[PDB]
């Protein structure tokens, strides 16, 4: 991801 | 020696003494337990955080709200919020000051009764008093005829009075409020892609909502304009450092409450709830109720909502009908305020529930506070 | 021609013509480059191996899954792995066949958008279709109402579906999956001591979850009884050659699904998480979906875990509504198994992207097949 | 009595009483047997120095580490060299003072088990506890929130702690330690062609790399530098007389931590794990987490690897939070110094493991002091 | 709630 | 260690 967890 | 307020909401317990013009302390009721281990380093600590400062340090906690649609689920955390505000907040010992509760309307009569119970002989309160959030709203309005919309964090009530004659077969309930609005906003920040989860992260989702959100006048238009590409992108900051961007997801999370088709529930917006309820009245007290449209809660301060709301009733209102509403600054702390005013009133001193009357009828005595 | 279905997973990519009743072509979703020197010993040599190539020479690379957590992260990646698939396992052209893609709920419009601009652009698909995996699931099952728990290499979603109409309120995604438990594998064979650091020697801990784990009826029984000298231990050949033994660690890697709190996770269970998925939808609707809890996905294969979910859920259910949970031995391709059915349906076949859309409505028009 | 603190580390072993500011006895953890023949001149002789005895005639043993990457691998090894600590250095009975042990996180629990047993058994400590590294070099620190990096000689463990809430899922452990960085230091001292293959030699080569070995700020301008004909070139006695001179291998040897690359170790720096260990907190944890980067072990002392370590971070974090790197003098140290402040607390005197404890639950009863 | 919504 | 690296 691009806030919050990586991905 | 003073009675003392506790308006203890689903979501933000709000208390203090009855005379003043603002709650003394503000707080999330929010509980907060350790999550990680065992401790390493440890010297002094506690098994569990309330309020502030379970907020304060909420990255190694798993918050717990006890209060869920205005209905308290975890009792031995309510005791908890009730205590720490007691005891910490306030600052004072609640065997000497009445104090003043209030209650979502069309609410299981087990919870009150429990609540009731439970600060009659956890604590020695002399007096207890639990009145509705809307009769308490336009208590702070000032007025005597008007229909209160209170949206909470946890419940939305719609309770119409004329003439302080409160109508008991019009007050309309929704469960959709700002609980459900953080929620809508987790689950569709992620089309963009920033995603939260935890219970930290859904309060900085609360955060985001509350700092960037607002309600479009024309959803269809406001859409059009976002997506094509205009300056309706806000930058919020997360705790960690990451800037987020926000583009249609600000008139979207609050348009749930006038469409709650969004997150698949089958009643109809706050505008046509306000709408039903007022043409259940009678036909003669429609035009006051229409021009003393009184707003109150937390979520009612997104920024347009009372044009919003007000374009949408004059649409369904008959068009000779002059359509008001009134948004006082302070509708976060309203509902407080009216049961301050409330509280301090010469006349409201023998409607209290004394400890005798409690002791000779039990618990089941909170069933004549009909409001 | 024919359609293609290409069931793009976070860790194994299932690709084959649609009408088929299993997929030609399965391989890691797995780009490898060398890590070492380009050496005095070449005759022909590549810079990146890609699908099961990688796999094989794995001593002498650093595996990269382009996709973790159902989202690509490695677009040169990507585009590398769906140029091998389609020009090296199925050995078509991607002009003539449409494709057919499946994407997990819950996920963002951006990385859809980019891979049908991918495909498009790159690739020269007439048609194409992206679907999410649950309801592929659903329709290789057969049935059209049932609640669908599809556990993926890097995402554990659930949909749950009543008479073809599904539900976007009560869909559940949870992110413990296939490569959370290999890492969780690789950090408490620690405690025996066999541990393993590298990719290739994820991949070894990977088979070693595959061939060894399962997951216990009981958990705290199991645990008692495995520390009680018993025969729950297990011995794995390396390829190096020196065996090694799994206590255990056996049913601890995969009770992390029923208990997210093992790697630090606030989630809930799988068997949580479905419960509460079957609780949101209509009480009309909670009784059929009892009793069609399809289940899917790779990391759904351990034994004994169909066992476990229909007890716990049964535990959280009530006693009087029946709980049946169908475990198809087909779960591993149960998802492109349904994509296969779908693509082939005489009423699928105007439902596809068309290159003339794309062109007049730009890669953003992948909005309108939300599941 | 008074409690003893033994941190056995994996090249030097430190110990002392508790309560004091610096170890008493800090000696290398050698065992050295004799290599030639016992030869007719012989008046008094052993068969196995052990400590700074070993490494005072070293000329003619075999020394031979018992500790390294944490584990020890011999341990009638380390029964001589607790035996050596005990009985020459701190001169004290084991069977009256309580000892508290170090263990690097992740570690195997046979490895602890087995200490237990043997202090408990060959030594009669009335009771002893064994901590992890990381915690007890926060506890040197003053602080309780941080990321702690312990890089002794053998392992380079990272513990993240907030509010003395560790958390066990973020802990990354690397092997990359300054017997590794003494080992590539004799590999690339071969280059300009001083070798360095005995045990002696090897000794040599750590003496080398702890007096004239650095780290650079940049790594390709420091290498152009070197290469340009520059100063960078320091001259160093060996013990037999001759000099050598080292260019730029100063800040190759070090640079291995920052690039596991250069001995194929396909792990990431430990600036990227640090990153990595920062990250994987909690989202409203990092804030502290970042500007509490608190160092220890003997590696942690190269001239320049704060600057090198805090300007890579801030590269890797956001720009918009500050990076703080806390690097006391006394981080050789820092672990002893933490455990002799933990063994003096009064909280602690409740968390030893007595030997009555130990008897009614045998072995393994070390486990439920996890941190 | 007991019946309808969790409350 | 047993598996994968020496100690
Ligand atoms: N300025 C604001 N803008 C948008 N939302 C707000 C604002 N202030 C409060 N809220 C929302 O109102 C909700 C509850 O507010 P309030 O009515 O004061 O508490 P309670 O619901 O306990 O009475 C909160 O969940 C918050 O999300
Ligand atoms: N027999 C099995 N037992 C346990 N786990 C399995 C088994 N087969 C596959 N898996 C796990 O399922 C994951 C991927 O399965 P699958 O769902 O078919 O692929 P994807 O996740 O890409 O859709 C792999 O990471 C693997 O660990
Ligand atoms: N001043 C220094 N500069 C560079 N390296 C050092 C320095 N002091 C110690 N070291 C390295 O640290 C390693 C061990 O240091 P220390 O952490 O005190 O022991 P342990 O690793 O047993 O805890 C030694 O192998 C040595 O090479
Ligand atoms: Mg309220
Ligand atoms: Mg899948
Ligand atoms: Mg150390």
């Amino acid at each position: 991801w691009x806030a919050x967890c990586p991905a | 020696t003073t009675a003392l307020v506790c308006d203890n909401g689903s979501g933000l317990v709000k208390a203090g003494f009855a005379g003043d013009d603002a709650p003394r302390a503000v707080f999330p009721s929010i509980v907060g337990r350790p999550r990680h281990q065992g401790v390493m380093v440890g010297m002094g600590q506690k098994d569990s955080y309330v309020g502030d400062e379970a907020q304060s340090k909420r990255g190694i906690l798993t918050l717990k709200y006890p209060i869920e649609h205005g209905i308290i689920t975890n009792w031995d955390d309510m005791e908890k919020i009730w205590h720490h505000t007691f005891y910490n907040e306030l600052r004072v010992a609640p065997e000497e000051h009445p104090t003043l509760l209030t209650e979502a309307p069309l609410n299981p009569k087990a919870n009150r009764e429990k609540m009731t119970q439970i600060m009659f002989e956890t604590f020695n309160v002399p007096a207890m008093y639990v009145a509705i959030q809307a009769v308490l709203s336009l208590y702070a309005s000032g007025r005597t005829t008007g229909i209160v919309l209170d949206s909470g964090d946890g419940v939305t009530h719609n309770v119409p009075i004329y003439e302080g004659y409160a109508l008991p077969h019009a007050i309309m309930r929704l469960d959709l409020a700002g609980r459900d609005l953080t929620d809508y906003l987790m689950k569709i920040l992620t089309e963009r892609g920033y995603s939260f989860v935890t219970t930290a992260e859904r309060e900085i989702v609360r955060d985001i909502k509350e700092k960037l959100c607002y309600v479009a006048l024309d959803f269809e238009n406001e859409m059009a304009t976002a997506a094509s590409s205009s300056s309706l992108e806000k930058s919020y900051e997360l705790p960690d450092g990451q800037v987020i961007t926000i583009g249609n997801e600000r008139f979207r999370c609050p348009e749930t409450l006038f469409q709650p088709s969004f997150i698949g529930m089958e009643s109809a917006g706050i505008h046509e709830t306000t709408y039903n309820s007022i043409m259940k009245c009678d036909i003669d007290i429609r035009k006051d109720l229409y021009a003393n449209n009184v707003m109150s809660g937390g979520t009612t301060m997104y920024p347009g909502i009372a044009d919003r709301m007000q374009k949408e009733i004059t649409a369904l209102a008959p068009s000779t009908m002059k359509i008001k509403i009134i948004a006082p600054p302070e509708r976060k702390y309203s509902v407080w305020i009216g049961g301050s005013i409330l509280a301090s009133l010469s006349t409201f001193q023998q409607m209290w529930i004394t400890k005798q009357e409690y002791d000779e009828a039990g618990p089941s005595i909170v069933h004549r506070k009909c409001f």
